[PDB]
C-alpha cells in the first residue's frame, strides 16, 4: 500500500520567493564555455564602491539648454557667510538621483553603514585656497553659519600638488539598519545635513581666470551593506 | 547557493537539472593600477 | 512570616512555612511564553482590490480626496486606524451620518495576557475568503517601504503593476487558502508595546512608533482592470506568533466593575 | 546597621534609617558596553559627572485621595528643570550629543513622625507618557503648582488620556475607548518598588539598569524611566502634629554614553 | 515512477493548534542583536509570584468620586463579633478582579496548587493589636463567629517592629487540578471562605488617630501551576 | 459595517474544511477529575443538588 | 521547544527557516535585594 | 586623503581614515547576484490560439 | 497495541501524541479467597 499522507493548507499555490526548484521539461543539454572572458561579479558591492558624479541644481542663471543641472561647484569671489553646498542625507533626494549607492539603493529597502563622499579640485596650479567640509547630526533647525558647522564634525583642506580629499560621513544611529527613503521624514531615515564652507579666500595671481571649480563623488565605504529587496520604480520608461 | 532548502537531496541528477560545460583541454577587487 | 513586604521583594511560601504539610508536585508547563502565543488568530477582514490602487494620505485630509480605504492591513497587534499606525482604538458606535468610517483594528485577546514591555517574534500570514467560489491573490511589501501603484497597458487591456515585482506574491487555488511564515524585517531592535518618543525630532505626535512594525497584506483578483464586477467582496486575515521572547514585565488591561 | 553612606564624585548622601537597595533584572546593574549600532568613538563617563543631583517635589496633605500620584519623567526632567533640579553640567553635555544612554540610581525622600500613618508607593514604571493631556503640548513647570497631585481619574485607567492625532476631516470623527498606555492602580506593584510608610522607613531607594526598544534612543525625546509616587492610605494627624510634610528626590546617572557632536540644541 | 501515496480524510484543512511550520515566502535575513537589554521571561510564573494589591467594596459610605473601591481595611473601634473581611475562593469573584494570579488565570482553564495571601500593616508605631486570620473548607453554611473560625485553620498575629505576616491557604482537594471559574458553583471550583478576625482590641496612646489600616496582597506560592488556555474576555475594550 | 462574531478567533483550536471535505483530529484528556465514571453517587455541590 | 512534532527533520536549513543574529565580537529569579 | 581621485582607482575609507572610531560589522548578504535575481516575475499577457 | 500499522515510525513525539502521567515520587485473576 501507499504511504499515508496529509496535504496541508498550502495546496497548489506558488510563492514568488519560494526557495525550491521545478522539474525541467527538457534536459541533458550542454552549453558554450565561459572561462575566456574576464570580469565576473560575485557581489554588486564590488560594483558599488566605484566613484560616481553627483548632480545639483544650477545656480540662478538658467541656461535654456537641456537639463540645466551641474556636476560641479562655482565658488564666488564675494564674501558672504553662508555655505557653498548643503544637502541632506536621504537616499531619494534630488541630489542623490544618479549616484551608484543611490541607484542600487533605490530598489532595496534597508542598508547599514558609512557613505564616502570625496571631492576633486580643478583649477590653475598657481591658485590656492582653504576649504573645510562639515557634517552635523539632526538638530532642530539647520546649522547655517561657521560656528554651528564648526562645533560639530569637520575637516579643513589645502590645495597643493594633489587634487582631492577622501571624506567619510560617520555612521551614528539609533538602530543598526537604516531605511533608504523616507515616507515620513523621521529620525530613522534622515541623519542631518552636510555642507562645505570656504574658510579663507581663493588666492590667485593676475591674468588667470576667476571662480575655480570642484567636482563631487559619492561611494560606499567598507561597512556599507544592503538587505531585503523591493519592487522597482518603472518611471524611467515613461 | 542562491535560496534553497535542499540540504538533504535533489531528485534528479545534476546533469538533468542544469547544463554543464565543455572541455577545452574573502573577495577580489576589479582592476589594479600597476 | 514574620517577614515584611515593604522591602519590595518577598518570596513564596509553601505549606510548611508555618503549618504542617509537604509541598505539591508540579503539574504542567503550558506557561512558557514561546509556547503560549503560538495560536492561529485572525485580526480582521479586508475589502479586495480590483483596480489601480491608491493609498490613504498623511494625518489631515480635507474632503474631495480620492483614496481607496479599507484595502490594506498594516499587520501589528498595535492599534491601527485607516491602515496606518494610530495610537488609540476606536469603536464607531453611532455610525449614522456622512463622511466615511475608518478601518479600525486591534489584536483583542493579546493584551489580556500581556504583562510585558518589550516583545520579539516572527509571524505567519493565513488568509481565507468568506464569500464562496472565489480565487484571489495576496501581496506584500516590507516595513519601512511603500506600495507601488501604476498601470501599464498590454493589448488594449490595462493591467496594474502589483501582479509583478520583487517582493513575493501568492496565487490561491479554487477556493483555497494561502499561508506562509514571515520573518523579522524592522529597522528598530525589538517591538515595543509601550512607547515614549516621537517620529521626528520636533513637532510630532508623541507616542506612535512608526517604524517598529511588520508590514501589510492586500488582496486582489487576477483579472484585467476593465472586467470588474459591481458586487464588492471580502476576505479575512489571520496571524500566529512564533519563536517569541519577552522583556521587563508590566501591567494588564483594566477589568470592568462596572 | 541600616546606615548607608553612598559617595560618588564629590557628593555623599546617607539616610540613617534606610532599608537597603533594590536592583532590577540583573544583580549588578552598572555594567554595560558601548552600543553596537554606532561607529564613532563614544564619550564615556568622567568623574565630574557621577553625582547625586537632588530636587524638590510637591508636598502632601490630608486633602489627597487614594491612587493620586506625582510622576517625573527622565531625562526630560533635566530639560525643563522642575523643582529646582537641573542637570547643570549634565544638560550642557547632553544637549550636544545626539545619542544618549544611561541607567539610574534613585532614592526618594520623606520623613514622617512616629504618631502618623499613611503609605506612599515609590516606583519607576517603564516607558510611559504620564505628563500630557491630549492637546499635544507637554506640560511644563508652571502648571505643576495648581494641583500638587494628579487626581487619578478613570481616563488614565481605561487608557483614554494618551495624546491622539488629527484624524483628518475626510473621515468621521471617532469614538475612542482604549490605548495601550495606561495605569492600573490595583496592579502597579509589579515594577521595582517598595512601600514607604511611617511604619518603619523614612527614605528608601530603587535602582535600575537600562531597557530600550533600540540600543540607543535619541537625545531629547525618549523617556524610559518615569518615576511616580502614589498614596494608598491617607494620613491622619491630630492638631499639633507637623502639618504637610515635604518630598524631594535624588537622581544619579551611572555609566553615561554620549554620541555625536554638533551645535548646542535650539528647538525648531 | 512516483512513490504511491494515499491522502487521508484530513485534506487542506488548517488546525489552529497544529504543531508544524510552513514554508517561508522570503528568507535568509538577519536581525539586530538582542543581548544588551536584560530581563528575559522564560515562564510567566516568574511573573506570577509578584505581590498584587486586591480590591474590595467600600464600607457603607459611598464617596461620589470615581470607582469607590478600596485596597485596605478600616478596622472599627466598636466591639462586635463578626469578621473584618470575608471573601470566597473562586478566581472570578469581584474581590479577585485585578490580582495577578486572578488576571493570568482569567484566560486559562485549570490550575493546581496553593495561593499565598499576605497583609501589610500600616499604623502608628505606638499602636498595637492582635489579629487572627482563619480559613475553612466548604461547610454547609458559612462559618461566622469566633468558635467556627477558631476550630478550623488559623494563625494569630502580633504588631511589632515588622509589618507583615505571610500566610498560605493550604491546598486540600478532591481532584488534583481545579477550575478557575465556576459555571455552576460546585465543590470542585470553590474551596470555602477566608476571613480575618480581630482578637484583642487595637491599643494606642492618647493624641494619635483612631482606626488603623491594613493592606492585602495575593501571590502564587510554589506549587501553583497552570494549564490549557482558553479564548479571552474582550470586555475590557468596551 | 459587517458584524462578525468572536468565535472565528480565540485561543482554543478551530478548523476550516475544504470544498465538501471532512475534518478530523484526535483530542486528549482534559478533565478535572481522575477517571471517567459511568456510574456515580454524589452531587454537584455540597447540599441542595440533584444526586447523580 | 514550543509545540512541534519535528523530532525527525525539518525540510529547509535553519537559516532559511528563521533569522539568526549578528556578531558583536531550574530557573532564575527577577532581581535581588543586596 | 590626501590621495587624489584622478588616478581612476580609489579605495574606500572607514571612519579611522581620518577620524577616531572603529569599523562596523557586516550586516547581510542579500547582494550576491545569483540570489538577487531569483524572483518570480511576469513579463506579459498572451491571447490564446485556437486554430491553425 | 490496539490496531496500528505503525511498525516503522510515528510523526510526532509521543508527548504530543497522547498525555502521560505525573510523578508521585500470561494474565492474572480477579481476587483470591484467602
Amino acid at each position: 500500500g501507499p504511504i499515508p499522507t496529509a496535504p496541508r493548507e498550502n495546496s497548489l499555490m506558488f510563492l514568488s520567493t519560494l526557495p525550491d526548484d521545478t522539474v525541467p521539461a527538457y534536459g541533458n543539454v550542454r552549453t558554450p564555455p565561459v572561462n575566456y572572458l574576464p570580469g565576473e561579479i560575485t557581489d554588486l558591492l564590488q560594483l558599488a564602491r566605484i566613484p560616481t558624479l553627483m548632480a545639483f541644481e544650477r545656480v540662478p542663471e538658467p541656461v535654456p539648454a537641456s537639463d540645466t543641472y551641474v556636476p560641479y561647484v562655482a565658488v564666488p569671489t564675494q564674501f558672504d557667510d553662508r555655505p557653498l553646498i548643503s544637502f541632506p542625507i536621504t537616499l531619494s533626494d534630488p541630489v542623490y538621483q544618479n549616484t551608484l549607492v543611490g541607484a542600487i539603493s533605490s530598489n532595496f529597502a534597508n542598508y547599514r553603514g558609512c557613505i564616502q563622499i570625496t571631492l576633486t579640485f580643478c583649477g590653475p596650479m598657481m591658485a590656492r585656497g582653504k576649504f573645510l567640509l562639515s557634517y552635523s547630526p539632526p538638530n532642530g533647525t539647520q546649522p547655517q553659519t561657521l560656528s554651528e558647522a564648526m562645533q560639530c564634525t569637520y575637516s579643513i583642506w589645502d590645495i597643493g600638488l594633489n587634487s582631492s580629499w577622501t571624506f567619510v560621513v560617520p555612521y551614528i544611529s539609533p538602530s543598526d539598519y537604516r531605511e533608504t527613503r523616507a515616507i515620513t521624514n523621521s529620525v530613522y531615515s534622515a541623519d542631518g545635513w552636510f555642507s562645505l564652507h570656504k574658510l579663507t579666500k581663493i588666492t590667485l595671481p593676475p591674468d588667470c581666470p576667476q571662480s575655480p571649480c570642484i567636482l563631487f563623488f559619492a561611494s560606499a565605504g567598507e561597512d556599507y551593506t544592503l538587505r531585503l529587496p523591493v519592487d522597482c520604480n518603472p518611471s524611467y520608461v515613461f | 547557493r542562491g535560496n534553497n532548502g535542499n540540504m538533504t537531496f535533489n531528485y534528479y541528477a545534476n546533469t538533468y537539472q542544469n547544463s554543464v560545460d565543455f572541455s577545452t583541454s574573502i573577495l577580489n577587487p576589479l582592476g589594479y593600477l600597476k | 512570616s514574620t517577614d515584611n513586604a515593604e522591602t519590595g521583594v518577598i518570596e513564596a511560601g509553601n505549606t510548611d512555612t508555618d503549618f504542617s504539610g509537604e509541598l505539591a508536585a508540579p503539574g504542567s508547563n503550558h506557561t512558557n511564553v514561546k509556547f503560549l502565543f503560538d495560536r492561529s488568530r485572525l485580526l480582521n477582514v479586508i475589502k479586495v482590490l480590483e483596480k489601480d490602487a491608491v493609498f490613504p494620505r498623511p494625518f489631515p485630509t480635507q474632503e474631495g480626496a480620492q483614496q481607496d480605504d479599507g484595502y490594506f492591513c498594516l499587520l501589528t497587534p498595535r492599534p491601527t486606524v485607516a491602515s496606518r499606525p494610530a495610537t488609540r482604538f476606536g469603536l464607531y458606535a453611532n455610525p449614522s451620518g456622512s463622511g466615511v468610517l475608518a478601518n479600525t483594528s486591534l489584536d483583542f485577546n493579546f493584551y489580556s495576557l500581556a504583562c510585558f514591555t518589550y516583545f520579539r517574534s516572527d509571524l505567519e500570514v493565513t488568509v481565507v475568503s468568506l464569500e464562496p467560489d472565489l480565487e484571489f491573490a495576496v501581496g506584500w511589501f516590507p516595513s519601512g517601504s511603500e506600495y507601488q501603484a501604476s498601470s501599464f497597458v498590454y493589448d488594449q487591456l490595462h493591467v496594474p503593476f502589483h501582479f509583478t515585482g520583487r517582493t513575493p506574491r501568492a496565487f490561491a487555488s479554487k477556493g483555497g487558502k494561502v499561508s506562509f511564515v514571515l520573518p523579522w524585517n524592522s529597522v528598530s531592535s525589538v517591538l515595543p508595546v509601550r512607547w515614549g518618543g516621537a517620529s521626528k525630532l520636533s513637532s510630532a505626535t508623541r507616542g506612535l512608533p512608526a517604524h517598529a512594525d511588520w508590514g501589510t497584506i492586500y488582496a486582489f483578483v487576477p483579472r484585467p482592470n476593465e472586467k470588474k464586477s459591481t458586487a464588492v467582496k471580502h476576505v479575512a486575515v489571520y496571524i500566529r506568533y512564533k519563536n517569541a521572547r519577552a522583556w521587563c514585565p508590566s501591567m494588564l488591561p483594566f477589568r470592568s466593575y462596572k | 546597621d541600616r546606615v548607608t553612606t553612598q559617595t560618588a564624585g564629590n557628593t555623599a548622601i546617607n539616610t540613617q534609617s534606610s532599608l537597603g537597595v533594590l536592583c532590577a533584572y540583573v544583580e549588578d546593574p552598572t555594567k554595560s558596553d558601548p552600543p553596537s549600532s554606532s561607529t564613532d568613538q563614544p564619550t564615556t563617563t568622567f568623574t565630574a559627572i557621577d553625582r547625586w543631583y537632588t530636587g524638590r517635589l510637591n508636598s502632601w496633605t490630608k486633602a489627597v485621595k487614594t491612587f493620586s500620584f506625582q510622576a517625573v519623567p527622565l531625562p526630560g526632567a533635566f530639560l525643563s528643570r522642575q523643582g529646582g533640579l537641573n542637570g547643570g553640567a549634565f544638560t550642557a553635555t547632553l544637549h550636544r550629543h545626539f545619542l544618549m544612554k544611561c541607567g539610574w540610581q534613585v532614592q526618594v525622600q520623606c520623613n514622617l513622625t512616629q504618631f502618623h500613618q499613611g503609605a506612599l508607593l515609590v516606583a519607576m514604571v517603564p516607558e510611559t507618557t504620564l505628563d500630557v493631556k491630549p492637546d499635544g503640548k507637554a506640560k511644563s513647570l508652571q502648571e505643576l503648582n495648581e494641583e500638587q497631585w494628579v487626581e487619578m481619574s478613570d481616563d488614565y485607567r481605561t487608557g483614554k488620556n494618551m495624546p491622539f492625532q488629527s484624524l483628518g476631516t475626510y473621515y468621521r470623527p471617532p469614538n475612542w475607548t482604549w490605548g495601550p498606555n495606561f495605569i492600573n492602580p490595583y496592579q502597579v506593584t509589579v515594577f521595582p518598588h517598595q512601600i514607604l510608610n511611617a511604619r518603619t522607613s523614612t527614605s528608601v531607594d530603587i535602582n535600575v539598569p537600562y531597557i530600550g526598544e533600540t540600543p540607543t534612543q535619541s537625545s531629547e525625546t525618549q523617556n524610559s524611566w518615569t518615576l511616580l509616587v502614589m498614596v494608598l492610605v491617607p494620613l491622619d494627624y491630630k492638631e499639633g502634629a507637623t502639618t504637610d510634610p515635604e518630598i524631594t528626590f535624588s537622581v544619579r546617572p551611572t555609566s553615561p554614553y554620549f554620541n555625536g557632536l554638533r551645535n548646542r540644541y535650539t528647538a525648531g
